[PDB]
């Protein structure tokens, strides 16, 4: 009901961000959701005086044939001035069920500073170039927008407080326009406990993260090696000595001596087998010297491994991960590669939010205009991360696999 | 009198931290003083401008070439930015056919358009003195003037908010607003249809703006940004290319440009080797000859330039198809159209700069194009015709290490056809020769060896001249092809040679990654597996190679 002064960090000017082409339905739908926010003054027309701008698009979220509105405010985001904070709930990531909510309409009962708004501004395009665009502005707290949550935290808190006082053993988060709420009841008392905590809020996706771990290098076991498998085997754990320290190859590769086919058995000897199991020893134990740094990135690099399944690994440091996993989910998807790829991003973005509260800069095997030609087609989240394209085939796909 | 309904002002501020304008005012001729002296008067009979005392301390520099020219470039430098008037040149091919197009012409709404009151004080100017014996008369603009920044822009949005009721209520017409004129377009009745333009006149004269009763000097077929508009088709300007003893480099560029812009509409348009011969010249005036590939270019070009070519208006009741085929050397031509034989439009494609490459990465990227150039112009994806197998494309992208992903296609037959010209095996092949290869070379002297010893007792070592590590790897992987059978399997260390084939290309610029993709063609089986060197893999003979 008080609006709190925001402004930019210094010497930056607001965004100015080029609109993208959007399909005609998208246009006509982002046409009556604006209509409808402006007669609920969320929003307002503006002028040719306003420069700044923000690019616009249209999705439908999980069991909804509703449009919805999607802003990408990553340049304001990172030009908006820094907010202050709340350290990350670490047992978030411990509890047994997490439950994520849009809370992201009551935002917009909050108004939006006087002279901010102007930096807000967004662009409805016009087919074929024949108009300008519709140019609207915010006058309340913008779905998107990292200042959105830091102002309504207070509220935020003044609302929660009874459920929070009434359930200590339940974790809450936030994170832009989503609540995090972790526990370690049953799927029916979680989902009746999901229904109490969205009737407690309105008269003002189930995640598992304990069926989730790190996943270790393994090795082969095999009664008969050929040589091509000795080869395989000898680069597997050369690539894997980077990460780990003690890792010894030159018995198994003495097997090697002599040109061989590839296909011919190999037995193995004592000393092979001892370093074998040496290795193995040494892979069942954590990397050395693995820490979180709050003031560096976070990278993820995803590789395909065909048939629907995708690797990823999340790390500051290279050989330094923090995180591994396997996304082989199939969600009518078995088709489409670049659908496959934005769900994965989505979801490491997720369980990156929960694990350090921030979203990581992917590493994408595709090339750049194919992905910036059609993600925006399978986007259903709020946010949405940095990423760089990768063009070179990296060769440690298959030991990942 | 009537009155009229004021518009509303836009609020103009500077850049931060900038002051308004201080030009000196350049000395004029007597008779320049006296005709500004008279269109100044008349102007400000009619109210465009206001005359100011001396406290104003801001000032442009006035002209007459008699016609005032007020020089902006000053205030512009130091006035804010404005949304731009355009985000695009709308495109023929998306115009939607009508009946009816009328033409008004609204310029005399553009001094009718009022300014911000508080920024009139930084559009000052002075009008010399006869002899310079008296004060120069000093004059401030009250409307938009024409050459400053933001005279467009706010023209183009206090117009659209005025015809927003009227196109509201109307929505069997279409108005479009385009600099001084307003295109009002529709399939009623002629009757009807200017009865709704006498309309549209009487709701911009409550605003006080006259459109002239006087017959249009606009009228079919419209001449606009190199393009003819016709009642029922579209092209481009016509476009002759001309004949030249000797070609100069602004002539290449006149002859790239003329064909670029001839190719929405001309299919089968060709700028490689014309646009080749500008490689790295940066030289206007340098003569440079022209090559055979050129001249047959040039004389494809000029039998494809023979005779006109039309595209058709859209009509958003059918589908929207588009046809891509390939032309060789990187070059890719495609035709969008609704119904066959009538093209909406045309264009082509050229593969980026890239040291490797094969014909499907290609197709792909052409495909995006076409599919962001359509949502542009249409507001959708069109349904494609390749001439790719679906056999094919599904091979590539399931076994492709990147994701990848084209629209809804068809396959169509019409040569050539974009096909895979090698794949490699995923495990090693039984009764195959096993090829261990190795090369090396000296980083000084540029001598190096390159060779391949088999589980046969099959082994070669070449040296070799003026080569690096790399290209000995390469060259090595060759040998192996060359000396094999129709069944191979390599084994080699070069995490570059791996790099470089597990992108699949089927061209590339170095000659021996041509010639390794030539011997993989002619392969039935081909399992290339890598292991690290220097960690004592037997076969894997460094110590071979770099004696
Ligand atoms: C207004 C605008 O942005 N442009 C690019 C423009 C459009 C024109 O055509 C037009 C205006 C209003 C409604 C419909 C149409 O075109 C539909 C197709 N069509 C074209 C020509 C015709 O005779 N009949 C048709 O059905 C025109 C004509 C322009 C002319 C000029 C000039 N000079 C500039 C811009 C436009």
């Amino acid at each position: 009901i008080e609006t709190v002064p925001v402004k930019l960090k210094p010497g930056m000017d607001g965004p100015k961000v080029k609109q993208w082409p959007l399909t005609e339905e998208k246009i006509k739908a982002l046409v009556e959701i604006c209509t409808e926010m402006e007669k609920e003054g969320k929003i307002s027309k503006i002028g040719p005086e306003n420069p700044y701008n923000t690019p616009v698009f249209a999705i439908k979220k999980k069991d909804s044939t509703k449009w919805r509105k999607l802003v990408d405010f990553r340049e304001l985001n990172k030009r908006t001035q820094d907010f202050w904070g709340i350290p990350h709930p670490a047992g978030l990531k411990k509890k047994k069920s997490v439950t994520v909510l849009d809370v992201g309409d009551a935002y917009f009962s909050v108004p939006l500073d006087e002279d901010f708004r102007k930096y807000t501004a967004f662009t409805i395009p016009s087919i074929n170039n024949e108009t300008p665009g519709i140019r609207y502005q915010y006058n309340v707290l913008p779905q998107g927008w990292k200042g959105s949550p830091a102002i309504f935290q207070s509220s935020m808190t003044k609302i929660l407080e009874p459920f929070k006082k009434q359930n200590p053993d339940i974790v809450i988060y936030q994170y832009m326009d989503d609540l995090y709420v972790g526990s370690d009841l049953e799927i029916g008392q979680h989902r009746t406990k999901i229904e109490e905590l969205r009737q407690h809020l309105l008269r003002w996706y189930e995640l598992h993260p304990d069926k989730w771990t790190v996943q270790p290098i393994v090795l082969p076991e095999k009664d008969s090696w050929t040589v091509n498998d000795i080869q395989k085997l000898v680069g597997k754990l050369n690539w894997a000595s980077q990460i780990y320290p003690g890792i010894k190859v030159r018995q198994l590769s003495k097997l090697l001596r002599g040109t061989k086919a590839l296909t011919e058995v190999i037995p193995l000897t004592e000393e092979a087998e001892l370093e074998l199991a040496e290795n193995r020893e040494i892979l069942k134990e954590p990397v050395h010297g693995v820490y979180y740094d709050p003031s560096k990135d976070l990278i993820a690099e995803i590789q395909k491994q065909g048939q629907g399944q995708w690797t990823y690994q999340i790390y500051q440091e290279p050989f330094k991960n923090l995180k591994t996993g396997k996304y082989a989910r199939m969600r009518g998807a078995h088709t489409n590669d670049v659908k496959q790829l934005t769900e994965a991003v989505q979801k490491i973005t997720t369980e990156s939010i929960v694990i350090w509260g921030k979203t990581p800069k992917f590493k994408l095997p595709i090339q750049k205009e194919t992905w910036e030609t059609w993600w925006t087609e399978y986007w259903q989240a709020t946010w949405i991360p940095e990423w760089e394209f990768v063009n070179t085939p990296p060769l440690v796909k298959l030991w990942y696999q | 009198m009537v009155p009229i309904s004021p518009i509303e002002t836009v609020p103009v501020k500077l850049k931060p931290g900038m002051d308004g304008p201080k030009v000196k005012q350049w000395p004029l001729t007597e008779e320049k003083i006296k005709a500004l002296v008279e269109i100044c008067t008349e102007m400000e009979k009619e109210g465009k401008i206001s005359k100011i005392g001396p406290e104003n301390p801001y000032n442009t520099p006035v002209f007459a070439i008699w016609r005032k020219l007020v020089d902006f470039r000053e205030l512009n430098k130091r006035t804010q930015d404005f949304w731009e008037v355009q985000l695009g040149i709308p495109h023929p091919a998306g115009l939607k056919k009508k009946k009816s197009v009328t033409v008004l012409d609204v310029g005399d709404a553009y001094f009718s358009v009022p300014l911000d009151e508080d920024f009139r004080k930084y559009t000052a100017f002075t009008i010399p003195s006869i002899n310079n014996e008296t004060p120069g008369i000093r004059y401030q603009y009250n409307v938009l003037p024409q050459g400053w920044k933001g005279s467009p822009a706010i023209f183009q949005s206090s117009m659209t908010k005025i015809l927003e009721p009227f196109a509201a209520q109307n929505p069997d017409i279409v108005i479009c607003q385009y600099m001084d004129d307003l295109y009002v377009g529709s399939d009623l009745e002629i009757g009807q249809h200017r009865t709704k333009i006498e309309e549209l006149r009487q709701h911009l004269l409550r605003w006080g703006l006259t459109t002239p009763d006087k017959k249009h000097q606009k009228e079919p077929p419209f001449l606009w940004m190199g393009y003819e508009l016709h009642p029922d088709k579209w092209t481009v300007q016509p476009i002759v290319l001309p004949e030249k003893d000797s070609w100069t480099v602004n002539d290449i560029q006149k002859l790239v440009g003329k064909l670029n812009w001839a190719s929405q509409i001309y299919p089968g348009i060709k700028v490689r080797q014309l646009s080749k011969l500008l490689r790295g010249t940066k030289a206007l005036t340098e003569v440079i000859p022209l090559t055979e590939e050129a001249e047959l270019e040039l004389a494809e070009n000029r039998e494809i330039l023979k005779e006109p070519v039309h595209g058709v208006y859209y009509d958003p009741s059918k589908d929207l198809i588009a046809e891509i085929q390939k032309q060789g050397q990187g070059q890719w031509t495609y035709q969008i159209y609704q119904e066959p034989f009538k093209n909406l439009k045309t264009g082509k494609y050229a593969r980026m700069r890239g040291a490797h490459t094969n014909d499907v990465k290609q197709l792909t990227e052409a495909v995006q194009k076409i599919t962001t150039e359509s949502i542009v112009i249409w507001g959708k994806t069109p349904k494609f015709k390749l001439p790719i197998q679906k056999e094919t494309w599904e091979t590539w992208w399931t076994e492709y290490w990147q994701a990848t992903w084209i629209p809804e296609w068809e396959f169509v037959n019409t040569p050539p056809l974009v096909k895979l010209w090698y794949q490699l095996e995923k495990e090693p092949i039984v009764g195959a020769e096993t090829f261990y290869v190795d090369g090396a070379a000296n980083r000084e002297t540029k001598l190096g060896k390159a060779g391949y010893v088999t589980n046969k007792g099959r082994q070669k070592v070449v040296p070799l001249t003026n080569t690096t590590n790399q290209k000995t790897e390469l060259q090595a992987i060759y040998l192996a092809l060359q000396d094999s059978g129709l069944e191979v399997n390599i084994v080699t260390d070069s995490q570059y040679a791996l790099g470089i084939i597990q992108a699949q290309p089927d061209k590339s610029e170095s000659e021996l990654v041509n010639q390794i993709i030539e011997q993989l063609i002619k392969k039935e089986k081909v399992y290339l597996a890598w292991v690290p060197a220097h960690k004592g893999i037997g076969g894997n003979e460094q110590v071979d190679k770099l004696v």
